[PDB]
RNA sequence: UAAAUUAUGGUCAAUUGUUAGUAUUCAUAUUAAUUUUUUUAAAUGUUUUAUCAUUUUAUAAAGGUUUAUUUUUGAAAGAUUUUUUGUAUAAAAUUUUAGGAAUAGUUAAUAAUAAUUUAUAAUUUUGAUUAGAUUGUUUUGUUAAUGCUAUUAGAUGGGUGUGGAAAAAUAAAAAAAA
RNA sequence: UAUACAAUUAUCAUAUUAAAUUGUUAAGUGUUGAUUUAACCAAUAAAAAUAUAAAUAAUUUUUAUUUGUUUUUAAACACCAUUAGGUAUAUGCAAAUAUAAAAUUAUAGUAAUUAUAAAUUAUAUUAAAAAGGUAUUGUUGCCCACCAAUUUUUAUAAUAAAAAUAACGUGCAGUAAUUAAUAUAUUUAUAAAAAUAUAUUUUUUUUUUUU
């Protein structure tokens, strides 16, 4: 029971998840970024986790962050179940980004966490 | 303040408010007005476990008048179901049910208040009238 | 409450069998026993749930799951522009209609 | 609480207990809770001229 | 370190504070205590950012310089005057002619109001304390000087005289402040909670120990009674009459 | 003692210790939360 | 409770021990005497361990192993384990 | 000389500094830990057309004259003349209104004074903070929905933008006050959430406000980590505009949907409507494409000029069919992830795979 | 900072204590410090973190085969080069430069 | 924002240590276990057949796996005179170590391609991969109780690939074509 | 061996809604010499004063930023050493009590605990009256480190670390305790510890509502 239970009635448990756009680096290829739900009976309550799924888009739609709905199906690559239902919400502002040229989101400025100390000066 | 910290509800500060102005001996409490305070309050004021209370229609909060008897208060304790917003406790039937029952003798003496599908606020008395389970929200005697 | 009511052993203690069938269809399983690799460790997963708590059919009405504020209601609400709180009017989460389901008769 | 779980002390169970807390639990805000210091003051004299292609 | 105890010392002492702890606290700033019945935005007094208090120089008139003074406090004692409603008599022409002003209408009264408290206020922590030293906002006491009033003099009248603002008193249409007020004083708040007996809320009541209050509540056709609301009258009546403990 | 558990002023009311017990995994395995994945009890 | 003192259990409740020296040690004051300490020996998973043991059975004609339990706390501090019977 | 060394004696409470010795000013950071210099050229634009001077834009003199022409008619026959009466109060509506001299004094009040009070009252003689609510003033008019507009989210990321470039400037003079580096950093955030609730309420403006304030930095996604999971993009949902776009205007909806009872996504029933949906493309995946396409005519040419290579790859195929690890499908052979759902033979048995996670799952 | 500023649990009065530490524990443990400190002041500790390398694990320089204090023990086995830069570190960090900014010296330094 | 009755209903929650100034779930208690006792297991030769062959007879050896294990009817059941169909291999959740860093026959598109196809690839600090320990999602014990504390065992790669399905090299207690 | 924290107030190291930052002033020569100090020794002595308002409240800064170490003595005081000097106070680096925790010690296997506050303790110039105890029939009371043997665990730094411990030899560190102690910082060293820079009372108090 959380959002995606809430709105959707699944034939087999995530067949159906919501979820925002992160990435296109592949062709017809959209990483989706989904919640779900796991409750604690000790405390008595509920936390969110996150996951990450391939979804096939075939004709290249997904922008990234898009919101997307997203289902279950036939096995298409090694990893990839999944397959983009519906845009539920398109990303207009990153569409026009594109449109001029430019990358769809600007890149994130530091990437993973290190245990060195970098120093570089200039 | 922080993430360790419980995340109040207007419930909780209300049971709160009514205890320690219990405590001082105070004939007026200035109290949290939402949907189920006031309906704890009506539920109280059945049992009469407090002498009075008003919602003036002013938003924030709501007026309450409470009630001494003997030179003690009318209220022994009243405490919160809950300490969080992020965890909420449903009450079978079968539970308040058992409340009512101290081996073999009826008890009322005792007041649960709780929440329905229907968004009434009730004690555990009428529930179990209506054999419906509803959500904690505070006990009071 | 007690401990014996946590023997499931007892056929009263436990959710009976023939829920599985009204979920996946009568004799549904005398398919999955006849299968290859079977109960080792694993088999065919037996779906018992009463029927009133099921997610896939049941909603915030009827099912006490459902209308859990803080992590399913809070985040449908944000989605579809409700107004929200802790204790509200409205039974899930919600003080009022968003604008679309005021102004849009479904 | 069973005595060999974790450390030879209780309370070293309820430390890692913490860490399975649900309202402890790591997202965008809390970040990097089991070594924070490993990762402190790692960027300081890293000097990266942020992303603009718009003018 | 030595894992025993050299010496044998057993002080035979036990002050309440090391005993029970939930109950009271002797860290120093923590010294404000609990307090629920403040209007802050944390139950925990200690915690809070906004009106640090004056252990010295506060608590005249409130007792305890923890507690919520006069003009602030959420809870009401029985035999305590409760807050005064500000004005900003005309309107008891109705009442009698000798009634003075009435007690609980103040022509100045803020509930947002800034006491002056040193550590806030006046400051001198990073000084050596010497008597003129330590940083002072002037913004907390309103200005005894005669420079305002010199500055600012002008042959336009005032804002009254102006009429300048809109609205009034936030209210509308208040008996007691801006129209006239008719009827009784109501100075304990017995009518003004009062549970309504009736599904018209046209009858109310208020109900002690052995007594029982029944009030009929129309003021707009000036307490006339309809068919309905008589014929309910009769039953609240003789349902409080009939009553075992009134 | 600085170092220590804490310890509560008074008891807890039992009633609302068995009212906050009502989706405790004892009730959920009754109601048939768990999915049955493996052969159980023989 | 304290667990750390039957780390030579091993989780069991008795263990089986070779002889090796028997020497002399002195209790903490205020108890004066000499406690009769055996140093033995025993393996598990193919390590020898020297167990150090109070010893307060009785030798009768001339053995080797004996059977350690531990106890509450003795006189002698530092030795947890002490002896049932010698075989 | 390669590199920085801390040297620590370790009775000493810290470290000795570092043997390179670090810059001797210490950097200044923005909000997500980039660094910034000095001002971009075109701050350095911004705050050197506050310093000089602001101007009312002639569009409120027009819009006053086409909404009340009476008004702007009595101020029209007036000129040079002392007025006793403030006719000109439409064209102000707020104290805040007026900014082309101090204290809120409108231009039309001058006209019967002295002119050494005309300069007295002048922009030249406005003091710095003064000048700052000036340009606030003045940007915040131009994109106010209405007069009184405050809290909308244009004007709130209009204003936190100024803000923001006034601090930095101050910060780039006087290196410690740690004090408004922190107000700096709480002002750049505040100032985020203000810019991404413009662009899912609209777009252009926050376009604008990014191109004439030059911050892109503080939109800039913090870390890779909190990316992707889709933290990021997770904000404008809690926001409550993630639904907010009202398509119609935008996106022709009817191939955005997928067939529930057909079953078939949405990319399909573009398809069947003779509809293409699909993002601009960068030079990647349009060669990518470019070359896919093209595989079966290359094919065919090749088997047909030149049937002799053609069979010796064939012979290699199929030969090697029969060779190899499987010979046949089934479940093992056909697990799509072969190390993952056996990890038990990775180490001993099977020596091909090192780990047994190559993708998400 | 990088050091311990206490070591062993230095407050553990009663609740509500109303002091961080009494005298006598604070005693005990004041102890305990002066002994680990005077041992690193004799033994002649050195300690090194170096850049882009892992700094939780601290290269121990007063055990490195020039800097050794003990003419007995093994000490270490750092880079040639590393340990080159390291002796030539501590070299050089001894006397003060006029223009530098004047830092504690002591005899156990060197 | 009013009370309620045609009256005990819808079937039992109930806590037992003789301590040693005080603060802190910690020695000596009961229940459950190991200490502790031969009233439930068991021996080798499976069996037909058309003869050097061909039919019947499919998960207890070990290794140590935490994003992990998943599947058909073509065998038998099984009934007509012969051609008989379609549905399956895919996923989602739950995943341990006090003091925590990078992993790799490697992702996605093309296709019954490529030991050198094309690409701005994939896993990771929302804790990865190695490495320790460990047989995974109806089984126990204590308890008035959200808890704490157990649950075995059984799926270990390929290399003339038989067979419906590899589960195929002692170790039954499954009647195996009169 | 298993067998039920708190959530109304809990002091050592995981901060977070905040208004600061910047100011060029002062002071110096007449003359024949015992100043300062409990006491020594070097040897011109005078001095560095001004700022309020304003900054809006909350929702994704935790790899970012941040908690008294600072160029210039040709300028002193001060401090450290001793007639021959050093040093003389926020431009590098530096997270860190203001508390989110589960019996003491201990680098998280060592010993079996530890810590704690109001009982009791004869001399402080009132027309005799205010006072502290790590001891517990209580100063002939207790305790503190180094300096040998041994015992035991390990993450082996001049001479490993830690814990048990009842010798020998130095002293006299602590109980307002013979220059009050306590914490951080820096230096110093037979050993407790000592010098200086800051905070502070688990140290004993001495008290001008315009003169
Ligand atoms: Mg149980
Ligand atoms: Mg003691
Ligand atoms: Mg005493
Ligand atoms: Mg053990
Ligand atoms: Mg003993
Ligand atoms: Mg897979
Ligand atoms: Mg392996
Ligand atoms: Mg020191
Ligand atoms: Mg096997
Ligand atoms: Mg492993
Ligand atoms: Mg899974
Ligand atoms: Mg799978
Ligand atoms: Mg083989
Ligand atoms: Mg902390
Ligand atoms: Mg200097
Ligand atoms: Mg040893
Ligand atoms: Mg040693
Ligand atoms: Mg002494
Ligand atoms: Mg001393
Ligand atoms: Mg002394
Ligand atoms: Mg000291
Ligand atoms: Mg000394
Ligand atoms: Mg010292």
């Amino acid at each position: 029971y959380d959002l995606t239970s809430l709105i959707f009635n699944q034939p087999r448990q995530g067949s159906d998840k919501i979820g925002y756009v992160v990435g296109t680096s592949m062709l017809k290829t959209a990483v989706v970024a989904t919640n779900h739900m796991v409750y604690y009976p000790k405390f008595n309550q509920r936390v969110s986790r996150t996951k990450r799924f391939f979804a096939h888009d075939e004709d290249l739609a997904c922008v990234e962050g898009d919101l997307v709905h997203i289902k279950q199906c036939r096995k298409i690559s090694k990893y990839k179940h999944y397959y983009v239902f519906s845009i539920l919400e398109p990303n207009v502002e990153g569409r026009e980004r594109l449109k001029l040229g430019l990358k769809a989101v600007p890149p994130p400025l530091f990437g993973y966490p290190v245990s060195r100390r970098i120093v570089k000066l200039n | 303040r922080r993430r360790e910290e419980n995340l109040y509800t207007p419930i909780y500060d209300f049971c709160h408010r009514i205890r320690e102005a219990t405590e001082q001996r105070k004939r007026f409490v200035v109290v949290p007005s939402t949907i189920e305070t006031r309906g704890c309050a009506r539920v109280m004021h059945d049992h009469g476990l407090v002498a009075g209370f008003r919602d003036f229609h002013n938003d924030r909060a709501f007026a309450v008048e409470l009630k001494y008897f003997q030179g003690d208060s009318t209220i022994n304790v009243i405490e919160p179901c809950s300490y969080d917003g992020r965890t909420e406790f449903e009450w079978s039937p079968k539970m308040m049910r058992r409340l009512l029952n101290t081996h073999g003798i009826h008890n009322r003496l005792v007041v649960y208040i709780c929440r329905t599908a229907d968004n009434r606020i009730i004690d555990h008395i009428h529930a179990v009238k209506e054999n419906i389970g509803g959500r904690g929200l505070m006990m009071v005697h | 409450s007690f401990k014996y009511a946590t023997k499931l052993q007892h056929d009263e203690m436990r959710q009976p069998y023939y829920i599985h069938e009204k979920r996946y269809g009568i004799f549904s399983n005398e398919r999955n026993i006849a299968k290859a690799r079977r109960g080792l460790p694993f088999i065919t997963p037996l779906y018992t749930k009463h029927m009133n708590l099921w997610d896939t059919d049941t909603d915030a009405s009827n099912n006490r799951f459902f209308r859990g504020y803080y992590y399913g209601q809070r985040e449908l609400h944000q989605l579809l522009g409700r107004p929200h709180s802790l204790e509200a009017t409205n039974a899930d989460g919600s003080n009022d209609l968003s604008t679309y389901e005021a102004n849009t008769s479904q | 609480i069973a005595h060999w779980y974790c450390g030879h002390k209780f309370r070293h169970r309820f430390m890692r207990d913490k860490r399975f807390h649900p309202s402890l639990q790591a997202s965008h805000d809390a970040r990097n809770r089991f070594s924070k210091r490993r990762h402190f003051k790692t960027n300081r004299w890293n000097y990266q001229q942020a992303y603009r292609d718009m003018p | 370190l030595k894992t025993l105890d050299v010496r044998e010392y057993r002080p035979l002492a036990m002050p309440i504070e090391f005993r029970f702890y939930q109950r009271y606290a002797n860290h120093p700033n923590r010294q404000s205590g609990i307090q629920f019945l403040t209007h802050y935005n944390t139950h925990q007094r200690f915690r809070v950012n906004k009106d640090y208090i004056d252990y010295m120089h506060w608590g005249k008139e409130q007792g305890q310089a923890r507690l919520p003074h006069r003009h602030q406090r959420v809870a009401f004692d029985f035999n305590d005057q409760l807050h005064p409603t500000r004005i900003g008599y005309a309107w008891f022409a109705s009442q009698d002619p000798t009634f003075g002003h009435h007690p609980d209408l103040s022509s100045s009264f803020d509930p947002n109001y800034r006491v002056f408290s040193h550590p806030e206020h006046w400051n001198k922590m990073f000084t050596k304390r010497r008597p003129g030293e330590g940083d002072i906002d002037l913004s907390v006491l309103p200005s005894r000087s005669l420079l305002g009033p010199l500055m600012a003099h002008s042959d336009t009248k005032g804002i009254p005289y102006f009429k300048v603002d809109n609205r009034g008193h936030s209210n509308g249409r208040v008996p007691g402040v801006n129209a006239p007020f008719f009827g009784e004083f109501d100075q304990k708040m017995m009518q003004a909670m009062s549970r309504p007996l009736n599904a018209n809320r046209t009858i109310t009541g208020n109900d002690g120990r052995f007594s029982k209050t029944i009030m009929i509540n129309e003021p707009q056709c000036n307490q006339a009674l309809s068919a309905k609301t008589a014929s309910e009258l009769s039953k609240e009546i003789d349902k409080a009459t009939n009553a075992v403990y009134s | 003692h600085r170092s220590g558990k804490a310890r509560a002023f008074v008891f807890r009311d039992p009633s609302l210790r068995m009212m906050r017990a009502g989706s405790g995994y004892q009730q959920l395995r009754r109601m048939g939360m768990p999915m049955q994945v493996g052969m159980g009890w023989r | 409770l304290f667990f750390l003192r039957m780390w030579f259990l091993y989780g069991c409740c008795l263990r089986f021990v070779l002889f090796v020296l028997c020497y002399y040690m002195s209790p903490r004051l205020p108890s004066s005497g000499n406690r009769r300490v055996l140093y033995a020996v025993f393996y598990l998973y193919n390590f020898v361990w020297m167990l150090r043991c109070f010893f307060c059975c009785f030798i009768g004609l001339v053995m080797s192993l004996f059977i350690i339990e531990g106890g509450g706390f003795v006189d002698l501090p530092g030795v947890k384990y002490y002896t049932r019977i010698v075989s | 000389e390669h590199p920085a060394i801390w040297l620590w004696y370790p009775w000493r409470m810290n470290p000795e500094p570092p043997t390179p010795h670090m810059p001797q000013r210490r950097a200044l950071k923005n909000v997500h830990g980039a660094v910034f210099n000095d001002l971009t050229p075109v701050q350095k634009k911004r705050q050197e057309q506050m310093l000089y001077g602001v101007n009312i834009p002639e569009t409120r003199q027009m819009k006053f004259e086409e909404q009340h022409p009476l008004l702007a008619g009595a101020l029209r026959k007036l000129e040079g003349q002392p007025k006793g009466f403030p006719f000109w109060y439409r064209k102000y509506p707020t104290r805040r209104h007026a900014y082309e001299y101090r204290f809120s004094i409108p231009v039309e009040m001058l006209d019967g004074y002295n002119d050494d009070v005309k300069k007295a009252l002048s922009k030249g003689m406005m003091s710095i903070q003064e000048k700052q609510f000036a340009q606030e003033a003045m940007y915040m008019e131009r994109y106010a929905e209405h007069d009184f507009d405050t809290t909308s989210p244009a004007v709130l990321a209009v204003k936190r933008a100024l803000k923001c470039r006034v601090l930095r400037n101050h910060l780039l003079t006087n290196p410690h006050n740690n004090i408004i580096k922190t107000v700096l950093a709480n002002t750049e955030r505040k100032l985020n959430h203000a810019l991404r609730r413009l662009r899912k309420v609209d777009f252009k403006k926050y376009w604008e406000i990014i191109r004439d304030h030059d911050v892109q930095d503080i939109l800039q996604p913090p870390n890779l980590v909190t990316y992707r999971q889709g933290s990021y993009w997770k904000y404008d949902w809690n926001a409550g505009l993630a639904i907010s776009t009202n398509l119609a205007d935008v996106m022709d909806p009817r191939g955005l949907n997928g067939c529930v009872e057909t079953g078939r996504s949405r990319s399909e029933v573009a398809r069947d409507l003779g509809l293409s949906y699909t993002r601009p493309l960068h030079e990647n995946e349009k060669k990518q494409l470019s070359h896919q396409a093209v595989y079966y005519e290359r094919l065919a040419k090749f088997k047909m000029e030149q049937p002799e290579a053609a069979r010796a790859m064939e012979r290699e195929r199929f030969v090697r069919k029969f060779s190899g690890m499987f010979v046949k499908m089934d479940i093992r052979s056909g697990a799509p992830d072969f190390p993952s759902t056996y990890r038990r033979l990775l180490g001993t048995k099977v020596v091909r795979w090192a780990s047994k996670r190559h993708g998400p799952n | 900072r990088w050091a311990a500023k206490f070591y062993g649990q230095v407050t553990f009065g009663p609740r509500n204590y109303p002091y961080p530490s009494s005298r006598w524990l604070a005693r005990r443990f004041q102890m305990k410090k002066h002994r680990i400190i005077k041992r690193f002041r004799f033994r002649r500790y050195k300690l090194a973190a170096v850049a882009n390398l892992p700094f939780a694990k601290m290269i121990r320089v007063g055990m490195l085969p020039e800097l050794k204090s003990s003419k007995t023990k093994r000490g270490d086995v750092v880079d040639p080069t590393l340990s080159g830069q390291l002796v030539s570190a501590v070299k050089n960090t001894g006397e003060k430069r006029k223009g530098q900014r004047t830092r504690p010296k002591s005899k156990y330094q060197v």
